[PDB]
């Protein structure tokens, strides 16, 4: 059996369930658009390519509606066209991989009247951000009962995977198929708590934020993004404006200037 | 038709077929008072059809 979970407004809604007689017959996900930046010189063959980019594409779900009668068939479809387009984008996932989400827009589909009380319909949503990501973030604990997590997720079956650390050098698994670098609009928060001036090394990355000011242990450094902020202040000001970035697979972190460091890493996989 | 129906079973319980003869059509004329079987009728079929609407 197949379905589609919608989140939107904070809550989940499956769409068999939330319609009756509207059963999803299958679900598809284009391939990701990859394009690069070709650059031509007159004369020359080919191109050179540039930084490749990954465009938006679409997921797709075939359905058909089976109504009572006629004006119940009608009601019906005025109100998935009402459910389905809303202002703002919402969250999409289905149940053959539930622990993959998309953000999605969606896009114009008309019924297809078969009969009188029956109706075919193609539903196809726009995911703009060009890639999709895990349904739970890095803080979420790798556990049986969270029902979050599934194969297929890059998880590595060979060591532990934790994102919280008490000491000054370690190492930090992302398990998504993109490096996560906030500059390109990417979910990434640090929370940091320790004793002196901080400075953290991403030395896989090669990436260095440095912070100028003593720090306490009552107080908590936040990244969020490219933002540094300490009990929500911000402090922009006071360090060397770099930002770390999150490698595939594993990145090697040092921790200089500061004692008895509490790290916690907040960002979800980016899969494609 | 007797001898306590031994060997002829005369008891009606279904007809367990029907001649073809026995049904005929008929149409009703223009001003639609009267019915009228069609003369000379010697072959009848009639034939009923559903869609399918394949929701694999």
């Amino acid at each position: 059996m197949s379905d589609l979970f919608l989140e939107l407004n904070g809550k989940v809604h499956s769409l068999s369930e939330t319609f009756p007689g509207l059963s999803v017959q299958e679900v598809s996900r284009q391939s990701p658009q990859l394009s690069m930046e070709t650059a031509e010189i007159a004369g020359t063959d080919g191109v050179i390519p540039g930084m490749t980019q990954f465009k938006p594409f679409i997921f797709s779900a075939k359905c058909n509606l089976q109504a009572l009668d006629i004006p119940d068939y009608h009601l019906a479809v005025r109100e998935i066209y009402e459910f389905l387009f809303q202002r703002d984008s919402y969250y999409i996932w289905s149940d053959q991989m539930p622990g993959i989400r998309y953000e999605v827009h969606p896009k114009p589909v008309d019924f297809s009247r078969e009969s009188d009380r029956v109706g075919l319909l193609t539903i196809e949503f726009d995911v703009f951000k060009g890639y999709a990501e895990s349904r739970g973030t890095s803080l979420d604990p790798m556990t049986f009962e969270v029902d979050l997590w599934q194969m297929g997720m890059n998880l590595s079956n060979r060591d532990d995977l934790f994102y919280v650390f008490r000491e000054n050098t370690f190492r930090v698994y992302n398990a998504g198929s993109d490096r996560v670098n906030p500059l390109m609009r990417h979910e990434l928060d640090i929370a940091m708590t320790a004793n002196g001036t901080p400075t953290i090394h991403n030395l896989t990355t090669g990436e260095s934020f440095e912070y100028r000011k003593e720090l306490q242990k009552t107080d908590v450094l936040l990244l969020n993004n490219i933002y540094p902020l300490v009990n929500n202040r911000r402090v922009g000001k006071d360090t060397n404006h770099g930002i770390i970035t999150l490698e595939k697979g594993w990145n090697d972190f040092e921790i200089k200037g500061v004692t008895d460091v509490t790290i916690a890493f907040n960002f979800p996989f980016i899969y494609r | 038709a007797f001898e306590e129906n031994l060997y002829c079973d005369y008891t009606p319980g279904a007809a367990k077929a029907v001649a073809g003869k026995d049904v005929i059509l008929a149409v009703f004329n223009a001003a639609g008072d009267k019915l009228l079987a069609v003369a000379g009728q010697q072959g009848l079929t009639v034939n009923r059809s559903k869609d399918s609407i394949e929701i694999t």
